This record gives C-alpha cells, structure tokens and sequence, in this order.
C-alpha cells in the first residue's frame, strides 16, 4: 500500500498506572532501506508523546504542524495540554485535509497532567479518534500486533511486565513482518520518570 | 447652514436639506400632468421650444419603459434617462425570471427602493427627477403611480409635476374622471395644459400626450394627436 | 485643501493642470528644430558642482532606433513615461514587424498623460519634446502635461522660453539646412543660459533618415561650439 | 469625506513628524521598566500600574509576556494595543520555527516587529502603536541580549535601557553607576532595587508595587524565571540594610 | 486604500511634501564618500552613544551584495525598509542574469521605487537619501546618490546630512586630482572632512572602505588616531 | 460603501485618545451593576428600572449566559451589548468546535478584548460604550473579569460599574472581604446595589445571575422575591 | 458642547452623548402620524390614522399596516422611504428564517434581527440612520400575543400599552392612567380603548375612513386588517 | 459659496454649480458649426494655434464610416470618449453586423457621462460634441453637453462667440433643407466668418470641413480640398 511505501509500526499499550509506546527504527523506500535511526515518536510536552506512521513526508510535516499549534496553545495558556485536547487538535488538523489527506495514523499516548491517569488513543487518516484501554496499533502490519496484544495483555500491570510484554509483542510481530524492522525503540514512561530502551532486534 | 452639505447628516430640527433641495430642483422644470380614465391612463407634458433651434420631436420626456408602461418625467433630463434605464432593466429581469408582465406596484416599489438607496449615503446625491408611471392590464385595470425625489411612491387618479402643481390639480379634481373613457380625457388634458400659461412668462410651448389603456389593447404609445387634432380646435374654443 | 484635484473653475479650466503648466517653467530649457534634412535637438544640463558628472545627467533619451526625446522640470515621472513608451513601441513592433510612428508614440503617451485619478494619481509634471523620422520624413512633436499634443516646427520649452520662441521665430523658415539650424539653435542656447558655453553644458541630438542610428554628437560638439 | 481626514501620516509645516512625537509622549505616562548588564543571565524590572487592593493577581504576569521559550518582553503603554503585538509576535516566532525547526535569533524577530510598526507609520493611515517594549533573550550567535523597540520602528540594542519621564533619571543613575564585568545577578538586583527605589515614588518600596523576571542559561534550557515574592522581600531588606550601610557615613 | 493625494501641486508649481521632506534628510546624520582610483572610502559621523552601551546594531553602513555598499541619512526606519527591499531585489537579479549587479541597475531600482511610492495614493514618501558605492565593470569606481524625489545622480564625491554645504566647501579646497592619491591619504583626508563636522569629537568617527575586489572592512580607532595625528603633523608642517 | 477606511481616533498633543475617554464617560453615565467573586461562586446583579409602568420584564434580559457556565453582564448601551454578545457566542462555539471542550474565561477575555481593541483602531467606526463583567467557574477556581471600551481588561475580587460606581466601590471595600459564600455575596451585592438605586426596588428592578461550580445559573424573580423581600 | 465634529457624524461627544441618533428620534416627528398598540388578553390591536386631504389621491395604497408574514403584521411611522426599506428587510429576513430553520419566525427574533441591522447602520459613519420606528405584533404559542417596538437606535423592547409617533407623551400618560385598573381585555375592550385613547389625544371623534385597525387574535392567528363596516360597527358601538 | 465645491452637493437653489462651471469651460473652446440637409450632414470647425510656427490643433476627427464628431473643450476627455465611441461602434459592428443608428449611440454616450456627474470622486467631462451620422432615416446633427442633456437640432453652433452664428442659423434655417453640398458648405463658413472679429479674414489653414452623405462616406478636408470651398464668396459688408 501507500501506507506500505515506507513501512512503519507504532504500538501503544496502557498498563496499570503507566503507558508504554514503541515504534520501529527502519526507514527506506519500498525495497531498499536507508537508515536505522529514523524518528517516529515525538515528545509533545511532558509525560505525553505521540507516534506517527505511514508516509514519512506526512510524518515529519504533521509533526512540525502539530508542534506549531501546540506551542501556540501552550504560550496562549500557561498550563500544559490535556490529552483529549491534543486528540481533538490532531482530529481538526487531519480533517482540514478532508480531500487532501495526509497518509498517517497518529497514535497519542500521555498521562494525565493532574493525576496519574493513563491515556491512549488512535486516529484514522481522516480524523476518526478511538479511545481504548488495552492497546492501539498502527502502521502497515496490523493483525500481527492485534493477535500478539490480544494474546499477551493483562489489565493491571507493573511497568516491568508491561515492558516485557510490549517488547515480546513488538519483536515477534516485527520479525514476522517484511517491510518493517531493523531495530525497535521503546518509550516506557510513568509519573516519576521517562525510560527509553532499545532492543537487540533481528536485523534480518 | 453648515449641516446642509452632506447627504448623510441630519438637521438640528430633524430633516435632510439635500433631499429638500433636490425636491425643489424639479419645481422650475416643465409642467407634466397625468390622469386615468375608467379604461386607461393618459399622460401629458407641457413641452417648450427654446427659441427656434429644436426640431419638434427630439428629447421626448414621455418615455416608454415596458410593453405596457411608460414614464412622464420632469426635472433633470439625463438623470431621468438613467432612471428609465434602471426601470427598463428591472422589468427585463422580472420578465426573464417569471415569464409575464411586471405588476405596477412591485415595479414602482423596486424603483422607490433604488431612489432611496441613492438618498441614503454621502457618496451620491439625491435625484432631481419626479415622474409618472402608467399601466393597464385586463386583470388589473388602470394604475397610476407617482415618485418624488425622496422615494415616496403611492397612487393617484390625477397628478401634476412642475410649476403649476397646484394650479392644474385645482381643476383636475372637477373632472368627472370615472364616467369618462380616455378619448374624452385626451381633449381634457389638452384644455388643462392649454389653460395654464398661454403667453405670459414665455412665448411658445408644445404638447405631447402619451396614451395607455384598453383602446390600445394594453399597448402604451403616444397618441396620433394629429389624428383628430383635438387640442387646437378645442383650444381656440377654450379662450372664451 | 483649497479646491484640489477634481474641481473646475468658475471661469475656466482645472486647477491642478494649470498648476502643472506653471510647474513646467522651473525646468531647464531645450530647443528642437524640424528640418527636412533631419531633426536637431538641444538641451542645457544646468550643472552645479564639479562633482556633478556631466554625462550621467540624461535629458535626451532614446526611445527607438529613430525616435529621440527631450524633457523638462521633474525627472523620474518622465523616466517612467519613457519606460512605458519604449515598452509600447516594442509591443507595436512585436505585433506589426514595423516602427510605431512618432504620432502613434505620442498618442500612446498622451492616452495617460491625463489618467490622473486618486479614486475609481496626481497629474504628471513634465513637458516633452519628441523627435523622430517616420515614413513621411522627419517629425517634431511637442506635448504637455495636459495631453494637448500638437505638431511644432521648432518648439522651445521651459525656462526663458518666451524670448527663445521670439528670437527663434526671427530666424526660422521652412527651407533651413541642418548645420545652419544647429548653430542657430546653440546661439539661442548661449543667449538664454547664464554660464559660458563649453563642452559640458549642452548636448546635441540629431536624427537623419540616412543616419537613423546614433542620434547624438559626442565631442565633435566641441568643434561645433568653437565655430561661433 | 475629505474634510474628515486627519493628518494621519503627513510631515509638519516645519519639518518634523506629528504622530511619532505624540506616540513618544503617549509612552511617557506609563509604567517603568529596565534591564541590566549580566553576562550570564539577564533581568527585567517592572512597576505595577493599578496597585488597588481589589485585584486578583492570578495571571502571574502583568507586563511580562513569555513569547518564545527563550524570550520574554516587558512593555509600556496602551495595553491591548500591545497585546495585539504580542499575539502577532509569538505568531512570527512560531512560524519561523515552523519553517526551520531552529529557534529564532531574535534580531530578525525585532526587525519583523519593527516593520509591522513602520508599515502603519508610513501608509495605512491608522493610529500608530504608541508602545515601546523591551526584549530579553539568548541565542547561539551572541548569547544574552537586550533590545528597545520604538513606535518609529527604530530599534536599539542597549546594555541598560530607557523608558520615559519616570525613567530618564533612572538612566542617569545607570550612567553614574555604570558597572562592567560583574555578571553577578544579585549585584544587578541590588542595583535595580536602588534604581526603582529612587525613581518610583513608592515610599520604602513595598514589594507589591514591583515585578522582576529573569532568564538564565541552565544546561540546555534557557529557563525564564518569573520569581516569587519572598525573595523580593528579603532583597528589599537587603537593600535597606545597604541603606543603613550608606548612613554609616553619618 | 486611501483616495487622497499627498502630492498635490502648489499654486506656484511646487510639491509641498517632496522638497519639504528633504528637510528631514537635512536634519539627519552626516555621511560623506569619495571614490579613488582603486579604493572607495565612505563613512558616517555622529555615533553619539551613551558611552556605556552598544553600537554593533546601529550600523548605518551596510551592503546589498558583496560588491556594493550603502549609506543613508534622514530617519533610519525608511532606510531599513529600502535596504531590505533592495537586498531582495539584487538577489532576485542574481536569480535572473548571472552577473554581479551593476550599481546603475540597483540605483535605478531604488529611485524608481521611491518615485512610484510618491506617485501612489496617500503614502508618506521615504525621507532618506542613500549613497550607493560600488565598482563592478572591470572595477570602475562609482558612487551614486539618491534624492527623496527619487532622482539618482552620479557624483565623484558627496556630502549630505547636517551642514553639507560646509562639507562640500571643505571639498572645494579638497577637489584636487592629486590629493596625493594614496589610499591612506584619501582615507585620512576624507577623515579630515568628517573631522570638519560642527563638533569633531574625533572618536565619533565611523568609516569603512572597500578595495574594489574585497568585501567591507570596518576600521579601528587606533589607525584613525594615527591618521588624526598625521593630519595634525601636516598642520604643524604648514606652519 | 466606498471604503474610506481611516480611523477617527488619533493622538493628542497630550497623547490621549479623547474619543475613548468620552466612550468611558458614556459608560459611566450608564446603569449601575455589581459583581462579586465569593469563595465558591460568583454573583452578578444589575439594576433595571423601566421608564414607565408599561414596560415588560420578560423580553429584555441584561444578565446573559455565553456558555452554560459563563455569565456576562454590562453597563452601557444594549444595541452595542447585543452585538458583542453575539460575537462572543460565535467565538466560543468556534473554540468548542476546535478543541471539544468548554472555553476558559481568560481565553474569552483575550479574544473578545482583541476584537474590541480592533474596533478601537480600525476605520471610522466608533468604539463600543460597554463595560463587561465576565465570570465563570472554570476548573474549580471561579474568575471575574472586567473589560472596558479601551480593549483592556482586569481581574477583580469585586467591583461595580455605572452610576456612582466609585461610591459603590468604596462601600464594597469596607463591606466585602475575601471569603464568604454565594448567599452572603448575594446579600452584600443587593446591599451595595440598593445603596445607590432608587427607593422602589422590587423583584423586577434587579436581575441576578450566579455562577455555581455546577454551572452558570440565572435566578428567577420567584427566588429573588424570596430573597430580596427585605434581605436585611 | 460641540467639540470636534459631533454635529455631523457618529462620534462620541463630551459628557457622553452622540447627536446624530438623538436627532433621529425626532425624525419620526416630521411624519405627522400617530400609532397605538394594545395587548391585554388573547387579541392584539393596532390603530393608526391616515391624513389624506386630496380627492385625487387614493385610499388603498396609503395604508401603513404592512403584512410582513401570515402571522406577523406591523405599522410604521416616520418618513416613508426608511419605513418601506425596513419593511422589505423584515420580510426578507422572515423568509430566510423560514428557509434555514424550517418553521415560522417568532416576532421576538425578527425584531431582534431588525434592531441588529439598525446597529449595523448606526455603527459606521457616512451612513444615514433610517429615521423610522417599527411596531410589530404577532401571536406566539405558549406566550399568546406579543407587541414589540423597534427604535432607530437599535433598542427594541416588548411591552403591553404601546405608542410611538408625534403625540405619545400624552398617549403614554393616558395609558399609565388607563392600564392600572385591573380589568380584563375582552377585545371590544381593546378596540374601544384604542379608538378612545386616540380620540382623547387628537380630539376629533371622526368617520371610520381615517383610522386603519390592525388586529390579530388567538382564534385566528392570521394577521387581519379591518373593513370599513366593522370599524363603523365598533365606532358606533362605543358611541354613547 | 461653501456649498459650491463638489459634484455631489446640491445647491440651496438647486442648481449644481459644477455642471455650470463645466458648461462655461466648454464655452472656451474653438467655435464649431454643424448643419444638415435632407441628404447631407456637414460639420465645420475652426482651428487655432499656440504660436505662429506651430501647427493648428485639430478638431474634426474621424470616428467611423458614417460618423464624424466635432469637439470643444478638453482634448484628453475628447480622446477618451473617442476611444469609447469607436469601441461601441465596432462592438455592434462585430455582433449585429450592421452600422449603428446614431440615436442609440448618443444614448450610450449620455449614459456613459451620467455616472461621473452623479457620484463623488469624478468630474463631468469638458466636451463639445457635434455628431453627424446616417441611420435609415437620414442625417442627424446631435450635440451633447457635460450635463448629458443631449439635443437633436437642425443646426447648432457651440463655442466662443457662437451666438451671432446662431442668429445666422435662425435667418437661414428655412434655406438649409433644400440645397446641395456647395452652397450648404458656404452657408457654414458664412456662419464661421461671423464667428471671427471683423478686422481679419478666414484663411485656409485654420478651417476644416467634414461631410457625410447618404451615399458618401464621412471624409475630412484641410486646405487642399478646402481651397475649392473657400472660393465662391464675397467680402463682409464693412
């Protein structure tokens, strides 16, 4: 697909009091990879990231446009943004190109700014949001990560088993995948700190 | 004094002097009357030859807007030409958009709103025109309207626009208007125009008579006044 | 502000056009003469400083290969007129493979000599002498800010143009020659100027039907001056 | 229509400019601000207009406007007239960042705002922005900086700035007590405390009448410290102990 | 837009704004400039700093291309607009025809812009007067000046700002083709002209040059001090 | 129209804007009002005396909600008041379109004051002789924002605008304090409004709106006559 | 207190006034016209005289009662042009309401829109502020009949005993002395009080050919203009 | 006199003075005379010069194959309305493929000049038109005015000292209808030799004559085909 023009896979997963987001490192054209350090996970303020997958043009574009609007909002109001507001903003920004659409599947993961309430959601390429409580996936490979997360997820998870669960899920579902691989980056965050680990993925 | 400049301002007592000045501009223009019979409306304009240089039949103030409507203007002539072009355009729109003849009430109201729009702002001046609107329709009868420079448009049986505004309508109202067909009203208007101002201020004038009604089958045109020649043989019998 | 841009007179013509005709007068003088042999043309630069480099001051500019010009008073408005007239002559050549003749040039200029309008800007402040060689031989044309364009046999513009026109009417006739007209013109120049006449004051511009290119004389002007 | 035109841009009957001088005199009757010479760090001082007891003070900023993440500005003059400029200014900085993804080097920012002001000086014939306003900030090409916008559109990089009739004598104190080399923020705070102690008519300088914000470079960040009240209170007590030290000469 | 002309003619044939707004240039900072045979020299006066503050942003001499140099007078803001406009223009000339920009082209642009800016509907004309120095065609040294009307006008030396009559009257004695035409003596004698300012503090002097193949170099007040010292030495030698 | 597009408001030699000062005077010549921010809610109260006994009190309503949780009163001229009310309505609903969340009162005052500031500067139009008193209970803490014709704004613990507003203000400073309840705020608001109004004050002379954390509420003359029947 | 050009355009004066609009509040008074509205119970009554001294002038097309919509009528005073322009704008916004919102417009919203348009004219300068006053009447469900008034200033209000024109300080004095006794208004009461209050103001006690009576009732919500015969019936019914 | 400023302002006596000023400015052009037969419409103008050496400012200018106009007043507005005139001719020439009747063209001209006399920000046109043409009902001599109150006549005369010429037109308007072109043209310059002071005579180079006929295309003449027209005269009765 045109979504499979540059590969890509973003997994988010809600734990007990914490949220884990991961993506793949590979970038390249249809059969030819180029680099192993492409960025798809972006920090939008504190304890709140976003992931973008699909066409890398729209990835970097919408990342910059959302950063533009986010810094405008965060300077117009002294508080930091709430995740539902970010979801609505992404929905509006995608829906403005109702017929000129960006080819991306944004995934938002952030905690509550006031409490330690987690939040995950995902959208369509036209702006259909969807909040769940277990996991949201995007990118080219879907059914792989669906089967793995419906196989491995438990509701109430400490960050350690959360990390291991999302690690095994991403690794196996990527190793089965063809156009998306070449290293995995993992962001496992909580109220207290931000952890970023990288896995020894199969480079095949 | 000072307030009278712009056309958007009011006075310390509450009126607009621009519109008043425009109203009394028409007062020095030629006298133009109009009266309806029971199956038509008759126009008539006292028209004057300057000295010897005209052609008896140029610049006719009896216009003809629609197939059944014409104007009888007095005041500034070129302003009247512009106004008649607006009316021609509006009747053309209505004919295009509904497929039949414009009723006189709606036409006069569109014209009145156009005149009002030229009275509102300071960008334009008010008009120096006062005109008649005549009609005939088989489902409507005879209708005669009247539009001032300000934009107040309503109906009459008879009217007069010019110097002898009062001095004509003094004896217009003694005419048995309902019981007469227009073929009498022709020589009636003839004797009215001939009575007012024979030789006193000026030397010579000239008569035009427009003519709409049932006798024309809903057409509107000037009479062949030369046919039946009704003024002069009655005019010489009207000095006694 | 004292009856400005768009108002007639109780007796006569417009205010600001009359003020433009007044504003011509402060400019530096110039004299063109039409001879059937060719049009000659002269101007005075009115140079003030020794720093003021003479050959950078333009008065005679070059419209086409066979059409000269001369100006008065203001400067850059005339430069804009020259620019647009050049563009329009080139458009005429582009769609006609020929030369826009001198009258058609001047009509294309005077079509917006008066298109001054601030609503729906100011009138231009320059009087222009045009010289060219059409198919009917040589031509000499004089226009004004008011657009009232006429053909002149030998027009004198600008400052001190009264005595210039008078003493020019003293010597002129129809069957003049070229060099006689040139020296007769520069006589009037050094009679109306205030400085001594030398190599840097004036400049001549002569167009011939056989000498279409180079409507100019450069430092043979010194030889021309010393013959008086 | 043409007897309702004001002057709106035109030169004098004598050679000068009308709205520009009147904009300067509109500046003069406003709050007082200043900035100091600090090699590391830079600070702002501000005076509270409307210090009446029935306000809320929940905005945490009355003159300061944290405009980028590494720049704020004080301001002096007509308030929402300046708020329009703050909105447009943050917009210009943020679209710079959109175009490059590198923060704004602040002088072309200042020229952008000055060109906005100048475009209403020459044509446009509207009421000009009668607001002068400061600039603090940091970059990659010069470090810590200070700037002074004017309604003319002329902008001056100072090291110790100037506001009007309330602060002309402040600039006199700045020249008579010029410092160089000491980047110490605290000596600069004592200096600014002394300056506003002379210039403001607030007797004995209660901290409710003043407002100070700084901008220091912390390890990759350039944080903007809109500092709280208690340290201002002990700064005032420090300065009046220094007044006791001054009257040790009696 | 504003349907109102600022540029109506006088009763006697003048403009109440153009020759009048030249007086703003007359009430401005002074700046001179000459062209030598290889090196061009110009500079502004009246730094007038608070002796505690910065001046690297108040620089009134700038460049548009690597080959051309600027100056102005009057008020600085209009000069800023004209400078940024002209930078965009000369770089867009580079986008066209691939020469270095001639000085005559860019002065025609500046004067034409100022003129059509005076011609338009209700716009305050630029109260500046620039000095445009460059040597492009085989390094031929030129300098042009502007006018608030927009009449570019090529000179060999120039004097604007406050008391330019006195400066050109110093130039009256300083017009010699000899002038002994070293680069140092040309610079120092332009510095003597700028030191014929009405105050002549000696340290308010801001001068910069161009060697017709290099770029802009800003000087240092120790060579300027040596130039002032040797000027005083020549003034002692004349006695 | 022609689009003449110049502003009538230019600077004095004193540096003032005399049209804006005249507009503020025209505000001050308007109907009184009082607005008090208590510890849990905010109380708005106006003073509405009909010119005759012929007028009805069921058609025109001074106290006006902008959202379901943001009240808004004024002291000035209703024909300008309704305009900027409608503008604020459309503006708030555009915010709720974009963000899908109720707009905070600070954001309202930013945007409305920017629009009003724009009318102060743009071509030929007069400024709006209206002094708002905006309030709402956004995120627990309630707020109270006064604006003005100059485009500026503030934040008051309690204030007053209209006839003898300085006298009402001086009574407020002595009577009102920092911490009360909504009922005590209503009590002192009716006290300070009845300090300055005419003698005949009924359930229809005043119009009171409160601001719970449960939302904006517009009280009825039923509970007004429950309360204002000789509240002290 | 004439500072600046406060006698000419819409700017603020010293001390808080602006004279152009409070010159327009006597722009109604050049009409020479008087209008009275009454709402006591589930009917609503308009009454307004004509002033026709002419026999040449009609009587049908001189009425100021203007059917805006099928359930909404109105009456106008002031000058005619502003009145009729306001009438077309009211009809146009009513049809726009019916197109956008699917149901019949209430008289409250319509008067609010008219007042907003009045502000729009008031806001810019170089625009004439339309010196006419508009009273509207209609029936609304769950509220009964309604009476509204629209100022030139854009200040609308809705109230029971209603009168604007020339002589209405006296009319409102009569209506304060009248609407205070707590009688019900059983529609002959309304018509009788309207005609008799206009009779106490003008003191003419005249034919049924001068006043036009506009009524609407909660039995037939259609707007209704009364006929000569029933006006005569009510007139002789109050003749004792 | 303070109401005597602009086009928009009415007078408190109703006479808008800008149009009167435009009329008086039209009066200070060159003299001109236009008169028609039953078959031939002849218009005759007079040229002046700026000085001795210069050529004469031309007045009779071409429009179309059957239309030629005289002019008095300003020349810029003249050439502007000339451009519009040629445009309106060639437009109907394109669409309907017929020449225009004259009266509807002059209606278009009056409607054109209506707008700048009506709004604010334009001036009336200083203009002196004498239009001669051919519809199916023969020659027509129309004139305009800056007030656009265009007239049809049988012989007009507008410009400087044109009133004595109108007296000549009065005393020979009986004669005009019958004759052929030769004595018609010499009646025309038997008006123009009374448009001049009596101490000088009408020469060749100052006069110009434009004839259109029912079979004749409109043609302009100057001094060479006017030397036949200038003979056939006697002196004035001094």
């Amino acid at each position: 697909s045109i979504m499979s023009y540059n590969g890509g896979a973003v997994m988010a997963m809600k734990g007990k009091n914490c949220v884990a987001i991961a993506a793949d490192r590979r970038f390249g054209i249809q059969a030819q990879m180029v680099t192993t350090d492409f960025q798809k996970i972006f920090p939008m303020g504190d304890r709140l990231y976003i992931g973008l997958a699909g066409l890398a043009t729209d990835v970097q574009t919408v990342a910059q446009r959302l950063k533009f609007r986010l810094n405008l909002y965060e300077l117009k109001e002294g508080r930091q943004i709430k995740p539902y507001t970010l979801m609505s903003m992404v929905a509006n920004l995608l829906y403005e190109k109702r017929f000129g659409p960006y080819y991306t599947e944004p995934v938002i993961a952030g905690l509550d700014p006031k409490t330690f309430k987690p939040f995950i959601c995902s959208l369509d390429l036209i702006g259909c949001p969807m909040v769940t409580d277990d996991f949201v996936v995007s990118g080219t490979c879907a059914e792989q990560m669906y089967g793995m997360c419906e196989s491995l997820w438990e509701p109430n998870m400490d960050p350690d088993h959360l990390f291991e669960t999302i690690s095994q899920a991403m690794l196996n579902a990527v190793d089965r995948d063809a156009v998306s691989g070449m290293g995995v980056i993992v962001h496992i965050i909580e109220k207290d700190k931000i952890t970023t680990r990288t896995l020894k993925a199969r480079m095949d | 004094t000072g307030y009278d400049l712009s056309a958007s301002t009011f006075s310390p007592d509450g009126r607009v002097f621009q519109v008043e000045y425009a109203m009394k501009a028409v007062e020095n223009s030629s006298t133009a009357i109009g009266i309806r019979c029971k199956d038509g409306v008759v126009f008539g304009v006292e028209k004057l030859v300057l000295s010897k240089l005209y052609e008896e039949g140029s610049n006719k103030r009896l216009f003809n807007v629609d197939r059944h409507v014409g104007m009888a203007v007095a005041g500034l002539l070129a302003d009247a030409r512009s106004l008649a072009d607006i009316a021609r355009e509006e009747a053309s729109n209505f004919r295009s958009n509904f497929g039949y003849n414009i009723p006189l009430k709606h036409l006069a109201d569109r014209v009145a709103m156009y005149v009002h729009a030229y009275t509102l702002y300071s960008a334009v001046r008010p008009f120096g025109c006062s005109f008649m609107l005549g009609s005939y329709s088989v489902n409507d009868g005879a209708q005669l309207y009247m539009i001032d420079p300000s934009g107040v448009s309503y109906g009459y049986w008879g009217c007069a626009i010019g110097k002898a505004r009062q001095a004509a309508k003094t004896e217009i109202e003694k005419l048995q208007m309902k019981e007469m067909t227009c073929r009498d009203i022709v020589k009636e208007v003839a004797k009215i125009i001939y009575i007012v101002h024979d030789e006193v201020k000026d030397k010579a004038f000239e008569l035009e008579l427009s003519w709409v009604g049932e006798l024309t089958n809903g057409r509107h045109e000037i009479v062949p006044k030369d046919i039946r020649e009704e003024a002069e043989k009655y005019a010489k019998e009207s000095l006694k | 502000y004292d009856r400005g841009v768009n108002t007639f007179s109780p007796e006569g013509r417009l205010f600001q056009v009359e003020y433009a005709i007044e504003a011509i007068k402060l400019g530096s003088t110039a004299i063109g003469i039409q001879t059937s042999e060719g049009v000659c043309l002269a101007v005075e630069k009115r140079i003030t400083s020794p720093l003021m480099e003479p050959s950078s001051i333009e008065k005679i500019v070059e419209i086409d290969a066979h059409i000269g010009c001369a100006m008065s008073g203001l400067i850059a408005d005339a430069k804009t007129l020259i620019d647009k007239a050049r563009v329009e002559t080139q458009n005429h050549w582009f769609t006609y493979n020929e030369t826009m003749t001198v009258e058609s040039v001047t009509q294309a200029v005077s079509n917006l000599a008066l298109q001054f309008g601030e609503e729906d800007s100011r009138p231009f402040g320059v009087a222009l002498l045009f010289g060219g060689v059409d198919e009917k031989g040589p031509q000499l044309f004089h226009m004004d800010p008011s657009g009232t364009f006429v053909q002149c046999d030998a027009r004198a513009i600008g400052s001190a143009s009264e005595g210039a026109q008078s003493s020019l009417q003293e010597v002129y006739h129809k069957s003049m020659t070229l060099k006689e007209a040139i020296k007769s013109s520069l006589i009037i120049l050094k009679q109306v100027m205030e400085e001594k006449l030398n190599a840097t004051n004036i400049e001549l511009a002569t167009v011939q039907p056989g000498q279409n290119f180079h409507m100019f004389t450069k430092e043979e002007l010194e030889e021309v001056i010393k013959d008086i | 229509s043409r007897r309702y035109d004001s002057r709106t841009t035109i030169f004098s009957p004598e050679g000068r400019l009308y709205q520009v001088e009147y904009a300067m005199e509109a500046i003069g009757h406003a709050g007082t601000c200043l900035g100091i010479l600090a090699n590391d760090g830079v600070l702002l001082a501000a005076e509270r207009r409307n210090i009446h007891k029935l306000l809320d003070e929940v905005f945490f900023s009355e003159k300061i406007y944290k405009l980028n993440e590494d720049m704020a500005c004080s301001v002096a003059g007509i308030t929402s007239d300046a708020n329009v400029l703050t909105n447009e200014l943050r917009l210009i900085a943020q679209r710079y960042l959109l175009q490059y993804q590198e923060p704004i080097p602040c002088e072309q920012l200042v020229t952008a705002l000055c060109d906005i002001k100048q475009a209403y000086t020459q044509f446009g014939g509207k009421r000009p922005f009668g607001v002068s306003l400061l600039y603090i900030g940091w970059d990659k090409h010069y470090g810590f900086q200070l700037y002074q916008s004017d309604p003319s559109g002329n902008y001056g990089g100072w090291k110790a700035t100037c506001i009007g009739n309330n602060s002309a004598a402040a600039v006199s104190m700045l020249k008579q007590d010029y410092k160089e080399g000491e980047m110490t923020l605290k000596s600069a705070l004592a200096l600014a405390i002394k300056v506003l102690n002379k210039t403001m008519d607030v007797s004995k300088l209660s901290a409710e009448k003043v407002e100070i914000a700084t901008l220091t470079r912390e390890n990759g960040k350039t944080v903007i410290r809109v500092l709280k009240q208690k340290e201002v209170e002990q700064l005032i007590k420090k300065h009046e102990e220094e007044e006791a030290k001054a009257e040790r000469e009696k | 837009s504003y349907d109102r002309a600022i540029t109506v003619f006088s009763p006697d044939g003048h403009l109440f704004q153009v020759e009048y707004a030249q007086e703003a240039v007359k009430k401005g900072s002074t700046a001179v400039g000459v062209r030598g045979r290889d090196i061009v020299v110009l500079g502004v006066e009246k730094k007038s700093v608070a002796k505690l503050q910065d001046e690297r942003t108040v620089r009134k001499i700038c460049a548009l291309d690597d080959n051309v140099c600027m100056a102005f007078a009057g008020l600085t803001a209009d000069a800023r607009i004209v400078i940024n406009r002209a930078r965009v223009e000369c770089q867009s000339h580079r986008l066209t025809v691939e020469d270095p920009v001639t000085v005559e082209y860019i002065t025609r642009y500046i004067a034409s812009l100022k003129q059509r800016y005076t011609q338009s509907n209700g716009r305050r004309p630029f109260g500046i007067s620039a000095l445009i120095v460059g040597f492009d065609f085989d390094g031929t040294p030129r300098l042009y000046q502007t006018d608030p009307s927009g009449t570019y006008h090529a000179w060999k030396a120039n004097a604007i700002g406050r008391g330019a009559k006195s400066v050109r009257e110093f130039l009256e004695k300083n017009y010699t083709d000899e002038a002994i035409e070293t680069d140092d003596l040309t610079i120092k004698l332009v510095i003597k002209a700028l030191l014929e300012v009405v105050q002549s503090g000696g340290k308010n002097i801001e001068l910069a040059v161009m060697r017709r193949d290099q770029s802009l170099k800003i000087l240092n007040p120790e060579e300027i001090e040596k130039y002032v010292a040797e000027i005083e030495k020549e003034k002692e030698e004349n006695e | 129209e022609r689009g003449y597009s110049f502003s009538l408001t230019t600077f004095s030699p004193s540096g003032k804007l005399v049209q804006i000062e005249y507009a503020l005077a025209a505000v001050a010549g308007g109907a009184p009002s009082v607005g008090i921010k208590a510890a849990n809610g905010v109380v708005l109260a106006t003073e509405k005396k009909q010119k005759s006994i012929l007028y009805d009190e069921r058609s025109v309503h001074k106290v006006e909600p902008i959202t379901k949780h943001i009240g808004l009163v004024y002291s000035g001229m209703g024909p300008d008041y309704r305009v900027l009310v409608h503008r604020a309505r459309k503006l708030a609903q555009q915010y709720y379109l974009v963000y899908q969340e109720p707009i905070p009162t600070a954001q309202l005052v930013q945007r409305v004051a920017s629009v009003m500031q724009e009318y102060t500067q743009s071509g030929g139009v007069r400024p709006f002789g209206v002094s708002l008193l905006i309030c709402g209970w956004n995120e627990g803490r309630p707020y109270l924002f006064q604006s003005d014709p100059s485009g500026a704004y503030f934040a008051w613990k309690a204030t007053a605008m209209g006839k003898n507003y300085v006298n009402g203000k001086t009574f407020l400073e002595k009577r009102y304090n920092e911490d009360l309840e909504l009922e005590d705020a209503i009590h002192t608001a009716i006290l300070t409004l009845k300090e300055s109004f005419e003698g005949q004050m009924t359930e229809d002379n005043i119009e009171v709106g409160i601001c719970n954390e449960a939302g904006f509420r517009r009280l009825t003359p039923t509970e007004v006559k429950d309360y204002l029947a000789a509240i002290a | 207190s004439s500072a600046g050009f406060d006698r000419h355009i819409t700017i603020f004066s010293p001390e808080g006034r602006l004279y152009q609009v409070e010159y327009a509040f006597k722009a109604i008074n050049q009409g020479g016209l008087t209008s009275v509205a009454v709402r006591g119970k589930d009917c609503a009554v308009i009454v307004t005289q004509k002033k026709v001294p002419d026999k040449l002038l009609d009587s049908s097309t001189v009425t100021h009662l203007f059917k805006i919509t099928e359930n909404i009528g109105c009456v106008m005073t002031g000058m005619t042009a502003d009145s009729r322009s306001q009438v077309q704008r009211a009809r146009y916004e009513a049809a726009n309401w019916k197109y956008k919102y699917g149901y019949e417009i209430p008289v409250d919203m319509l008067c609010k829109r008219i007042a907003d348009i009045s502000q729009v004219y008031t806001q810019n300068a170089e625009m004439r502020p339309l010196g006419c006053c508009m009273i509207l009447i209609g029936i609304d469900e769950e509220q009964g009949p309604q009476v509204y008034k629209c100022d030139p200033a854009g200040y609308y209000c809705g109230f029971k005993a209603t009168a604007a024109g020339v002589k209405q300080t006296e009319s409102t004095s009569f209506l304060e002395k009248k609407v205070k006794k707590k009688f019900d208004w059983t529609f002959e009461q309304t018509v009788e009080t309207a005609i008799t209050c206009l009779s106490t103001v003008l003191s003419i006690d005249f034919k049924p050919s001068e006043i036009e009576v506009g009524v609407v009732t909660v039995e037939n919500p259609k707007f209704r203009i009364l006929t000569e015969a029933e006006i005569d019936a009510h007139l002789v019914a109050l003749a004792e | 006199n303070q109401y005597d400023n602009d086009v928009t302002v009415w007078s408190p006596q109703g006479r808008i003075h800008q149009i009167e000023y435009a009329m008086e400015a039209v009066k200070q052009g060159s003299a001109t005379v236009g008169l028609k037969s039953k078959t031939h419409a002849v218009l005759v103008a007079l040229k002046r010069a700026q000085s001795e050496l210069a050529a004469h400012q031309k007045k009779i200018l071409h429009v179309d194959n059957h239309i030629g106009i005289s002019i008095a007043g300003l020349t810029a507005d003249a050439r502007l309305l000339c451009n519009f005139m040629r445009q309106e001719c060639l437009d109907s020439r394109f669409v309907f493929d017929r020449p225009l009747p004259v009266s509807r063209l002059v209606s278009l001209i009056g409607s054109k000049t209506q707008i700048p006399t009506q709004r604010y920000g334009r001036r009336p046109y200083g203009v002196g038109l004498l239009i001669a043409g051919y519809d199916d009902m023969g020659p027509h001599i129309f004139q305009t005015c800056p007030s656009a109150n265009y007239f049809d006549c049988r012989a007009m005369s507008i410009g400087a000292r044109s009133q004595s010429a109108r007296t000549y037109l009065e005393r020979h308007m009986s004669e005009f209808m019958e004759c052929n072109l030769n004595e018609l043209v010499k009646h025309g310059l038997r008006a123009l030799r009374e448009t001049l002071p009596a101490e000088q005579d009408l020469t060749t180079k100052n006069v110009s004559i434009g004839i259109v006929g029912k079979d004749l295309e409109f043609t302009i003449y100057d001094d060479d085909d006017v030397s036949p027209f200038l003979e056939g005269l006697e002196e004035r009765p001094q």
